[PDB]
């Protein structure tokens, strides 16, 4: 049951896609993107995840737990402080 | 009525290709690379430090290679090639 968003990172060339449905945890869907923009993040990891829900809005990535993250978030965006 | 998406680099002339001749992304990359002479640095186990992108019918940028051959056949709109300078005009 694949399920793959887009995911921003602010200031990044390009955008990237995951599949949500390859990763179990919150930790293990964070290290999995910090190596995805790990070219882009030499020169810790100081950036706020949010997903955006299917009403259009954006929310804070971690408070509902792992399960029902991944049917509710269609699209990433990772913002610096 | 075939895709015929364009491809372009800067300081080449651009080319016009249907991404459905190809079957994977490794055949689509391996075509572009013979194309404009960057044979081996599309598709080279070390990331060579040129990227494909693409823009879809959402027009945001995109790697190529993430999305599943299948769906990206139908999201992809202009294809397009980075050099490692350009890729970092791009960055902050």
């Amino acid at each position: 049951a694949a399920a793959f968003v887009k995911v921003s990172m602010d200031g990044a060339p390009y955008l990237r896609k995951i599949d949500l449905r390859m990763y179990k945890s919150y930790d293990e869907l964070s290290n999995a993107l910090s190596n995805m923009f790990s070219s882009f993040t030499m020169g810790s990891w100081d950036y706020v995840p949010s997903y955006e829900n299917k009403d259009g809005n954006w929310m804070l990535v971690g408070d509902v737990p792992w399960p029902m993250f991944v049917d509710t978030a269609k699209r990433l965006r990772l913002m610096k402080g | 009525v075939r895709t015929y998406t364009d491809v372009q680099k800067t300081g080449s002339v651009g080319r016009s290709i249907d991404v459905t001749s190809f079957k994977d992304y490794e055949e689509l990359k391996s075509a572009i690379e013979s194309m404009f002479g960057l044979e081996g640095l599309l598709t080279h186990p070390q990331s060579s430090g040129w990227k494909l992108v693409y823009v879809d019918y959402e027009s945001d940028v995109l790697l190529v290679g993430d999305d599943p051959w299948e769906e990206f056949v139908g999201s992809v709109r202009s294809i397009r090639i980075l050099s490692p300078t350009e890729v970092q005009q791009m960055s902050e």
